[PDB]
């Protein structure tokens, strides 16, 4: 309220004092050569005021001075603290209007991997996918993403972080109408979890999956997979998901739809599904 | 007296099986979780290490270099 | 033989009774798990802008002291 | 004990050695002009003096003596030292004089978020609050650090303890404030977490907390919003919470105490109460008529 | 024989009893770790912050210093 | 009542296991709260020494420039 | 390996070369005063001669360079250094003799307190208290250390280290039958953790070891003591632990060794017990 | 790829500028004077191609320009930089061709050990035993470099680690090699977890592989050992893993293969038999006679 108010008068006063530093710096750099001290002053004015801004309410004005203090900084041949400034713009614009977010994020991004460090880069490139997945659409933009952090995750031996990042976008990818891909990733990753210690008990959760979206193809390309994957996984027929895998099939030879339908929804009572397995199960049975 | 058997069968089953499923997938995610925070306290010990050889060498280099100067 | 199914409802509902706070116990460890590692992120974060601010900070000011000599 | 009495007796003199060490550099500044080391000097002693006087576990000169050395020190424009003696110098005085403590607590929130860090000004609002409400009696004041430390978390997306603080802010509104910001916040944080990996079955008891402050607003109100969950969250239908506000509802409906006095004895027989809920309880049996 | 079938659900559900009092109390003992893990984590985080601080400050007076 | 009883055994078999799962889920979260317990001693120990050492580092440089 | 021992024998040389870095100081520092840098470096070479021992499994050696070169290097500057090479000698010397380790231990413990590092010297003292329980016999040396430490620790607000720490502080003291002291720390524990929600379950464990300690002195005064522990907490009476305890007083009143036998060992029958427990009931119900 | 084309043609690009440095190098050390810092700025361009290699994908590439980077900032009173850089060049030669990354992690570990630092080289000690047992072909190796991992960290007193390395390291002896350094290892390491009331929950795995391994030789001795140890550890023998030693036992002696088949059949049930165990057995029948 009152604190926001005055906040933002003496927001106006100090950029005000800003753009009359700027002006008459460069002034007296050309009429007495002071050397570079005013310029980098003049960067902690930019850098106050933004912060004040950001205390006041208006995350616009604060993502173009934080912009504004980054590019100069960058013209004084300095990085890192650009950087910083660039990063902070993109959380400043994040919300709101986000489109020039992206920009800025990808020029940190460009920053930082030109230097040589690569999992803060991995992180910023999630959080850009996070906000194209949140508010909008274009989830090709999305499925890219995820996949250059996963490979950059994965090239630095962090095998825990690449597994997220792939099994969204095997999620993503069996949503779109395209098997492959989730396929691959998903006994990829269910084989690569066969030995874990801790892992081992959710091992069997994934190779479900697959089985599911191998079945969209035919049915006796699933029974050899579902089979095959049993051979490699001697315990994998003590869940219940094979007997409910088998019981599909089987109804789904002879169309029996009814049948079908009630097993359905009793493993629904049992336990409840999500849309995912839902919409890939209703999308089955239309044939 | 058999009607009440049978309720708090159904009754006895349906709780059981619900709250043992939501145990299981509640604990089954909290393993899952662990890991990653294991890796990061991994990462931040290493670079904790590397700070700590640095700064030291080089303040002692510079103590050093400043003695000889003085 | 009644009375027997009267113990069993009673150990039944000593089940009830362990089986609610089993199940209120990882619903409260689960948020502290969580928090754990949203704390972890930042200081990881912190202690990366510190080493490579000192490194780049001492790297340049130490060439540039000892070779303007 | 020897160590007490020795402590006190060597604190008073470093104390005395501090006053004529800070008076003769002012008088030495003028006389020689050596800068400002005399003053520093004269801080180290007043801090070493500060930090063995609390081992002596004599608490209120000890706060005393940091305040007064962190003033000296920002009078030679060093600011963040003097605000790390100022919290220092306030976790002291907690046991001491609460009032100093509030004081000099929210210097260093202030010079801090001038600075430009807000989670640590949130940490110490948040301890400034605790203070505020365990020991005074008084809430309003609390309601408003709650606030403003959710809202400087919120600043830098730490979604969880915004949760957490703005979760307390509503169940101290919802006792003694009004309804309508319980309402509002407890149905949004309720359902900001209906999609998630363990955060899922939890949300449940939210849903419920609504439930009960629409109900004790109004009949229709109460119906109106239980049928607007029911439809917007399914699972919330088969919640055992949902078959005791229906059973509650329809008993009240006919204005028979007995049934009502019944079904939360049996709710409580079946899983023990919180000391929040049976108040509320209380209080909505109270207008039965 | 379905007595004996009644006495194998009674022996079943003492272990029952055993098993799920066991579990129990080892958790209680995991939250009270999980309690102390986030106790240390804040105070690492103040001394991170502290010396990120006192580092920036030091060496950039000393750098303007230098000219 | 015999098909509920059998359905029940189906229970009693069903509820040993899980209960039997959770109880070595149990333990193995324990071990993997200890260790990481131990690594944060550890890591908190070194962080308050190099606190320590750049502060002293610090007051001795600036003394140095002083006498300068 | 067995030429690690050999260049042992030359660390022995290093150590006597260091014997001449200091005869350095005897008579050729005259000319060298310049030297103090030497002297760091003969301190250096102490240390990692030192190093070269502990990888050479002789404990004694390596704790005696150790402590020589802290001594050497503590002249009056770089205390720290001091301090880490004496924790390091205590503990190389926990293990084989380690009676000198706790003399080098509290010399470090002065030197942190006149820092003021708290939280160092509470750990370090409750190493100290831990090896003279593991070691030797002495106990109230121990429960000296631990009030200290506790002391310590809740000077700035970490409450859950002192809390354990007077716990076994209590445990020990309960073992010494000093009863007030452990049921007021037994009670102060148990009613500071009633509300909140994270240590919420353990309170019943506390309450009913309290009750024992207290049902050891004054048994008409037990009664008063449960019931006002029932009122206190409600959901006291539910836990098995009351139903135990009430069963026993009452069957107390009349003298019927079988009642108290039996109600034990069914409680025994559903968990063992733990050697604290069946100690004190035996020495308590024996009158 | 056109980013991956452009990459490698940059690549080039510095790799031919980075030829020109090591002109350089040998210009001003044979030619010039103070080169050193002319070839630190070769080793800065080296590192810079190396990063931007591991970037292109071409791993060999980027571990040869790492090594080559290392052994040339070895010569110039620097160890640190050397570590780092070898260290790079190790992980880098993981992937791919693996063989002279020992070689190089070998060099890393007697530099660290030279200067002190304990820990990590034990880290990379496991580190190299792990890739070794996961891609080459051989275990003895393995053993001697879990041997000395567990040697380092028990001696630094952090005993956890110590205690899984110890196991794993018994534990795979056992398969392989005389079975007393297993019941030493698997005896030493149940009493040392047997007392923490947290991880001594499950020792009774550890006594159970024991009396496996003692039953293996013979029978006898296999009886004195479990009656040893249910007399110090009382809850262990009214057990679950227990009894199936006391049948199996009484089987064998009366040389039945029925009973034994249809009891280790019986264990089976709610909890499937591993890989080792089922192996165990089945080589313990296989000498019934």
């Amino acid at each position: 309220g009152m604190d926001t108010s005055g906040k933002q008068a003496e927001a106006m006063a100090l950029l005000a004092e800003a753009e009359r530093k700027v002006k008459n710096s460069q002034s007296f750099f050309s009429g007495l050569f002071g050397g570079s001290s005013k310029i980098e002053e003049a960067c902690e004015i930019y850098a106050r005021a933004a912060n004040m801004f950001k205390m006041a309410k208006n995350w616009s004005a604060a993502g173009n001075a934080f912009c504004q203090a980054a590019q100069l900084h960058l013209q004084l041949q300095s990085k890192h603290d650009a950087a910083t400034c660039f990063v902070d713009a993109g959380n400043a614009f994040k919300k709101a209007d986000p489109q020039e977010a992206i920009n800025c994020l990808m020029r940190a991004i460009e920053i930082y991997t030109d230097m040589g460090r690569f999992t803060i880069a991995a992180k910023h490139h999630i959080s850009i996918a996070e906000i194209y997945e949140t508010e909008l659409v274009d989830v090709e933009k999305a499925i890219a993403h995820y996949e250059q952090s996963a490979d950059y995750y994965k090239g630095e031996e962090s095998n825990s972080s690449a597994n997220k990042c792939l099994l969204k976008v095997a999620g993503y990818a069996a949503q779109l109408e395209q098997y492959q891909k989730a396929i691959d990733i998903y006994e990829q990753v269910g084989t690569s979890a066969m030995d874990s210690p801790l892992l081992k008990y959710s091992a069997k959760d994934y190779f479900f999956k697959a089985a599911l979206c191998h079945f969209c193809i035919d049915m006796l390309n699933a029974k050899l997979a579902v089979q095959k994957y049993e051979e490699l996984f001697p315990a994998f027929s003590d869940s219940r998901e094979c007997k409910l895998m088998k019981k599909l099939l089987e109804a789904h030879e002879e169309q029996n739809v009814d049948s079908y339908t009630e097993s359905v929804k009793e493993y629904d009572s049992i336990s409840r599904l999500d849309q995912w397995l839902t919409t890939m199960l209703l999308r089955i049975k239309k044939t | 007296r058999a009607d009440q058997l049978a309720d708090e069968s159904l009754e006895s089953t349906r709780r059981m099986l619900q709250l043992v499923e939501e145990s299981k997938d509640a604990g089954i995610r909290t393993l899952v979780m662990l890991d990653e925070q294991g890796e990061q306290l991994e990462r931040i010990e290493e670079g904790m290490d590397q700070i700590n050889k640095d700064m030291k060498e080089a303040e002692k280099n510079l103590t050093d270099l400043g003695k000889f100067a003085g | 033989a009644l009375s027997e199914i009267e113990t069993r409802h009673s150990e039944i509902i000593k089940l009830e009774n362990s089986i609610r706070e089993l199940h209120d116990m990882f619903m409260d460890m689960a948020m502290l798990v969580e928090s754990q590692g949203e704390m972890i992120d930042r200081i990881e974060y912190n202690v990366e802008h510190a080493v490579d601010y000192v490194e780049r900070a001492v790297s340049d000011t130490k060439k540039a002291v000892k070779y303007q000599s």
